[PDB]
């Protein structure tokens, strides 16, 4: 989508696996804010918004 | 209400202790008051700040 | 410390920084008191293909 009409997918009950999201040479930038990418496999979030 | 000078000291000490305890809930500019929530979310390079 | 890396990964040499090189190739402590010198080297190493 564009930047003026951007999709917003509401994540729900699941078991996220942030293991292969950063350990994969397919992303140019993986800047995190407020959290560290190495601690995402230990945190249980309430609601994720993509 | 006669024993007021003795109750005032106890009330002041209790209020001082209550304020000192409630001061542990402030953030002081940080992202969270609990240190465990900071040590479990950020890395040592960014957790010191 | 002489070593060769590629492009943006060379700019990934800094105290307290995440990345591929810092993870397993070459890690820099968060106390590093020195200097990181890097220069482009195209026509001294580049082979055909």
């Amino acid at each position: 989508a564009s930047v003026y009409a951007w999709n917003r997918k509401r994540i729900s009950n699941c078991v996220a696996d942030y293991s292969v999201l950063y350990n994969s040479a397919s992303f140019s930038t993986f800047k995190c804010y407020g959290v560290s990418p190495t601690k995402l496999n230990d945190l249980c979030f309430t609601n994720v918004y993509a | 209400s006669a024993l007021g000078k003795l109750q005032d000291v106890v009330n002041q000490n209790a209020q001082a202790l209550n304020t000192l305890v409630k001061q542990l809930s402030s953030n002081f500019g940080a992202i969270s008051s609990v240190l465990n929530d900071i040590l479990s979310r950020l890395d040592p390079p960014e957790a010191e700040v | 410390d002489s070593f060769v890396i590629r492009g943006d990964e060379v700019r990934q040499i800094a105290p307290g920084q995440t990345g591929k090189i810092a993870d397993y190739n070459y890690k820099l402590p968060d106390d590093f008191t020195g200097c990181v010198i890097a220069w482009n080297s195209n026509n001294l190493d580049s082979k055909v293909g």
